[PDB]
């Protein structure tokens, strides 16, 4: 419908010894509770990960966009992680070497024009190499008005 | 095997109304982008507009000279696609395809809103918008001749004369004959109408058995014929 | 071709490679994605998107893109190559509306020649009885599609009353066409003879047909 729902809860630090599919569960988790996604959400982005990897071998930090199909969303949402330390993704490319991750963009979105905007946002967002490293020293709520004002254009 | 069946094209008044219907069979039709593309007669293909799905609304896109105008629709507990033609004009005429249509987004080198495809196509059905009123069709039997056929051939016909507007239909016996049978391309003629003619290569030997009808239909007109071809 | 300009036509030999264009702002921006389509068939997806071709086309289609331009590569043109082709894309770049190129008419130089059939019928006994009468002139299974239709009244030209269709393709990849020239029951009756003049490729065959 549009509208892209980013909250102040949707934007989080992770623990260290976290894996793939935890990082996946953690995301979703607010999601799940504000009712933006189906209740099994991240068993969707976690299988879709499996046999569709999301790591993008970006410098100088690493990025992930984790997701599953349109038909598992309520209402666009976006969720953040900030990874402790590196989680290996692997490459959306078909690279052999793991994405060592440090920041992770799962996207909830129905809608096709939204699809789109948002990842060509995410495009333009992980070549700005200060945000990238900003993103890693910012709390939660410098994040989340950092990435509100350049996702508000639409 | 997709499916698309389109319906609904005829005649119609400049300033007049039409309805298009747009069956849907063998996808995820409820789910599917499905694009109405138009061809003029004698031109190319024009994107008419399209309606998306649920993760949008079922928002829709018009074509420049067509918004206000036109209106795309869905029932989805049917499987249809629907057409609301209002205001009609002479350059809306044309063939009218209705297209599943598929989204792609290329990440590293993409731009919004990606584009769409069309990976599935029905036959069309043809919008003819005129201030001429219908006219049906004269038919008049082609006489059995050997002279251009192979040894013990013939080929007889039906003469399809100045009908308007297209389309027009011919089978032979029902359809109980259908090999050897050539339906030619109408012609227009200098006076807006059309005529065409469909022809049957048959074994001579046959000429004073078996009865040769055919069917012609054209239902702008509403108007079916069936003629006897006999030996001359 | 408005936003989205093709060659009006293009021939290639067959065996031949052929590489068709389309071009427009947009595509700086947007991939294109193309069709196939002949005269009374639906059109067919070749090919969109980077690089991707849909399964059952064979593989000798090939697309790329340039700067403003959206190219469509045929690979060693086969007979049942000889169609139109048309790309698609949006009018303009981030647009949410499409719009397709008008279009290219390639013509594949297939099989060697192949002469006309010319059947010629009379005037039905039923349309003079309508007080008309219409000479009918079916050309058929020549390659390639173009033909010369002149009828005669004895052995005199006829101008009027002529009216032939342009080419169009049968299923066997040669081609058709039919001439009818239209004239009044007097007029019919009036001379000794009428004659069909088919000319294919410096080859005529002439069809008469009188009155009996
Ligand atoms: C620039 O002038 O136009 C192209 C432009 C992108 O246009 P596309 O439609 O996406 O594809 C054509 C290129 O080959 C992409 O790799 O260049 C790439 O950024």
């Amino acid at each position: 419908m549009q509208g892209i729902h980013f909250r102040r809860h949707y934007v989080r630090h992770l623990p260290k010894e976290v894996s793939q599919n935890d990082i996946i569960k953690a995301l979703a988790s607010p999601l799940i509770n504000d009712g933006m996604v189906v209740s099994d959400f991240a068993d969707h982005v976690i299988t879709r990960e499996q046999n569709f990897p999301t790591g993008l071998p970006v410098e100088p930090v690493g990025v992930a966009i984790p997701h599953t199909d349109s038909k598992y969303v309520r209402q666009n949402a976006i969720s953040v992680g900030i990874l402790a330390e590196p989680v290996n993704f692997e490459d959306a490319g078909g690279e052999p070497d793991p994405v060592p991750v440090r920041v992770v963009f799962m996207l909830a979105l129905g809608n096709w024009f939204d699809i789109t905007n948002v990842l060509w946002w995410i495009k333009a967002v992980i070549q700005d190499e200060d945000f990238m490293q900003q993103l890693l020293v910012m709390n939660d709520d410098e994040i989340y008005q950092s990435i509100y004002t350049r996702i508000s254009e639409l | 095997e997709v499916q698309l069946v389109e319906s609904g094209g005829g005649l119609v008044k400049p300033g007049g109304s039409l309805r298009l219907s747009c069956s849907a069979s063998g996808f995820d039709f409820d789910n599917a982008w499905m694009t109405w593309v138009r061809q003029p007669p004698g031109k190319g293909l024009e994107w008419v507009g399209r309606i998306t799905g649920p993760g949008e609304g079922w928002s829709v896109d018009y074509a420049a000279p067509v918004e206000g105008r036109f209106t795309i629709s869905r029932l989805n507990s049917i499987n249809f696609l629907y057409l609301e033609m209002n205001n009609l004009r002479m350059e809306d005429s044309g063939l009218y395809f209705c297209a599943r249509t598929g989204k792609y987004y290329d990440f590293w080198s993409g731009y919004p809103p990606g584009e769409e495809y069309f990976q599935d196509w029905g036959r069309g059905t043809l919008v003819t918008v005129s201030s001429a009123s219908t006219k049906g069709p004269s038919v008049f039997p082609l006489a059995p001749s050997s002279k251009s056929t192979s040894g013990g051939t013939a080929a007889l016909g039906c003469l399809v004369k100045d009908y308007f507007p297209e389309p027009v239909t011919v089978s032979w016996n029902s359809g109980a004959l259908t090999s050897g049978v050539h339906t030619f391309p109408a012609v227009l003629q200098s006076s807006g109408l059309y005529s065409l003619s469909s022809v049957v290569t048959v074994p001579s030997s046959s000429l004073g058995t078996q009865t040769y009808i055919c069917n012609v239909n054209h239902k702008p007109s509403n108007t079916k014929v069936d003629k006897r071809v006999e030996p001359k | 071709s408005y936003e989205l300009t093709q060659e009006t036509g293009v021939s290639v030999a067959l065996g031949r490679t052929v590489t068709i264009t389309c071009r427009g702002d947009s595509l700086r921006s947007h991939y294109a994605s193309w069709y196939q389509k002949k005269p009374g068939q639906a059109p067919i997806l070749l090919f969109y998107g980077k690089n991707n071709r849909p399964s059952g086309v064979p593989d000798r289609f090939s697309g790329s893109a340039s700067g403003n331009r959206a190219s469509l590569t045929i690979s060693g043109a086969q007979a049942e190559d000889d169609a139109e082709y048309y790309c698609s894309s949006r009018d303009k770049s981030g647009s949410r509306l499409s719009v397709f190129g008008g279009g290219t008419k390639l013509t594949v130089l297939s099989q060697p020649k192949a002469a006309p059939s010319v059947t010629l019928f009379p005037p039905s006994s039923e349309e003079l009885q309508a007080n008309k009468a219409t000479l009918v002139c079916l050309i058929s299974d020549f390659y390639p599609g173009a033909v010369t239709v002149a009828w005669k009244a004895d052995s005199s030209p006829v101008k009027a009353g002529v009216e032939t269709t342009t080419p169009s393709k049968q299923s066997n990849n040669k081609y058709a066409a039919s001439s009818y020239l239209s004239l009044t029951p007097e007029q019919w009756k009036s001379h000794r003879s009428y004659s069909c003049q088919v000319t294919h490729e410096g080859s005529t065959v002439e069809k008469t047909v009188a009155p009996t």
